[PDB]
């Protein structure tokens, strides 16, 4: 049952990508 | 059968850590150009 | 029985290398993207 | 045996393929399809092929002391390539490919200004 | 003086006379007769040396059996053209990488 | 030297008999007449395969000849997958070469349409 | 075989910069 | 006392008798003289060491026996028994192997990372 193992992988990985672009507008 | 299985689950890893290491450079490069 | 043991492995490692070969493909050509206006902007 | 005097010897524990020439002779003589692949010795009367994953095909000959014996056709197919279209593997593949060109969309949004 | 290993469908034993002096390796499992002794699955791959005495047939002759089992189940191969791939392309991405950060530093 | 075709897809594996036919080419599996299976023409069918019953050696003898005046015997090991293709280096270029293409014409739309509209 | 479940070695070893931003944010906001 | 010595790589076995060293060993495997024969050079005599190149499993696995030539033949007391599976390019692997070298790479990447990082900061 490894397809979870790349389901999370995505929806967390476009979830840093949003975060570090935030780090940005408030510094 | 066989447990030529394993080595392609290995290199499975392999292409996966490689991702990781180019979304970095072009997030990095994006940003260069932008804070110009 | 024990038809489900390795085979059904091998079918989904299968899907996933090839999968993850063509997002990798995918950064390459972003990259010629980015190192053309960097080289042009920065001379 | 009625020429046809070349068997195989499968189902090893081992993935290997073995080759059998039924015939008494010194000088073994190996042919494929119509054409040579080596000589042989005597004591040792198996030619080896491979592993199964690699699924050899082609026609195979032994020589003796009478004449041509006749040809076998070896056919493999161990799949080691086979992916699944069951209607879910797909719909995980279109979701990743959208995904990813729409990331990259943005991308270019902001880099054009 | 032959000690005959019996390998069972899934298992490995080790049968003979006298009483075995134990000496190192794997315990195993005993079943209702002494010196019939289990070494458990081949998968696990059973390795040691045990020791016996004489029988009825041959009287006072000491032996040593030495078990060596590699059934390589974990097992992994190598394809020398794909693991020079990985490591040439890692080396380039890790200079892309210094590459881009000393852009910003200096 | 006319070899069998052997066309397989999903579980349903078809072979050729052409080299002998004209009359009614029987069939031997494992010194058995085959006679779900598949016949008629030049070849046969065999609808649901499975691998450990179904393998060896075949041969296709024209019409009252003993099934060893033959110039040839066929060995084959297929296992077989449902619903299920395998991949070639024909297939492997077609996906990665639209693949490029796809993405890099979308990709510069946006660059044009972003420029023509700042 | 090996083990299945090595492929929750890549993630959670990428999930710890995603904590890690997370404070940053939170700390200069 | 002192176990057999095995060592195996690709399709390589290599075997030598540990029980006493101070003279040259002939090798009988399941009641058959090898080694010395000179011939077949797939198995090779050694001063004390014996070689097995393209080992099978099937056949060549058994009981094999070191003695010294001028003792009597079978007065040895050491018998071996191994069943070995040996391919090319074979390995074996667990978890902690791969692990070890996933942190090992993440270390030499993120020190170089810094390193430029804070070389640069010089000027
Ligand atoms: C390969 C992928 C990650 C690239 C495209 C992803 C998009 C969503 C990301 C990746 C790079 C990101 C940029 C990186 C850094 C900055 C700094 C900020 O002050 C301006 C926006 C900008 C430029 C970000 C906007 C969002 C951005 C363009």
């Amino acid at each position: 049952d490894p397809k979870l193992c790349y389901l999370l992988d995505g929806i967390l990985f476009i979830y840093g990508v949003i975060l570090t672009a935030l780090f940005l507008r408030v510094k | 059968h066989t447990e030529k299985v394993n080595m392609m689950s290995l290199t499975v890893l392999g292409l996966r850590m490689l991702f990781a290491k180019t979304v970095a450079v072009n997030f990095l490069l994006t940003a260069k150009l932008f804070f110009l | 029985k024990d038809a489900n043991d390795t085979l059904l492995l091998q079918l989904t490692n299968t899907s996933a290398y090839y999968t993850y070969l063509l997002l990798l493909l995918k950064s390459v050509v972003y990259f010629a993207i980015i190192t053309c206006c960097l080289l042009r902007r920065t001379a | 045996k009625g020429n046809h005097l070349v068997k195989v010897y499968d189902y090893q524990e081992d993935g290997s393929v073995l080759l059998t020439c039924d015939a008494e002779a010194k000088n073994i003589t190996w042919f494929k399809d119509g054409k040579m692949i080596g000589f042989l010795t005597e004591d040792k009367k198996k030619w080896n092929l491979g592993s199964n994953a690699k699924d050899p095909r082609g026609m195979y000959q032994c020589k003796g002391s009478q004449n041509k014996s006749k040809p076998l056709q070896v056919y493999y197919r161990m799949c080691q390539n086979c992916i699944e279209l069951n209607a879910a593997t797909i719909s995980g593949f279109l979701f990743a490919e959208i995904v990813s060109i729409f990331v990259l969309a943005v991308g270019v949004y902001f880099i054009a200004g | 003086f032959k000690i005959p290993i019996e390998e069972l469908e899934d298992r490995v034993f080790v049968n003979c006379n006298t009483s075995i002096t134990w000496v190192e390796g794997t315990v195993g499992t005993l079943l209702s007769d002494i010196t019939r002794l289990d070494l458990g699955k081949r998968i696990l791959d059973p390795r040691g040396i045990y020791r016996c005495n004489g029988t009825d047939i041959y009287k006072d002759k000491e032996s040593t059996v030495q078990v060596h089992y590699r059934m390589c189940q974990s097992c992994v191969e190598l394809d020398p053209a794909t693991v020079a791939g990985i490591i040439v392309t890692d080396v380039i991405a890790t200079l892309l990488l210094a590459l881009g950060v000393f852009c910003f530093a200096g | 030297q006319t070899p069998y075709k052997v066309s397989i897809s999903g579980t349903t594996v078809i072979l050729t008999c052409p080299q002998y036919p004209g009359s009614e080419i029987l069939w031997q599996h494992n010194d058995k007449n085959i006679g779900n299976i598949g016949s008629d023409e030049d070849h046969l069918s065999l609808k649901e395969f499975s691998e450990l019953e179904q393998s060896g050696y075949y041969v296709c003898y024209p019409r009252g000849s003993k099934p060893e005046d033959a110039n040839f015997y066929l060995y084959l090991r297929a296992r077989v997958c449902e619903n299920c293709m395998e991949m070639d280096v024909m297939s492997v270029a077609t996906i990665v070469i639209v693949d490029i293409c796809i993405t890099g014409g979308l990709l510069l739309l946006v660059y044009y349409w972003s420029k023509n509209r700042k």
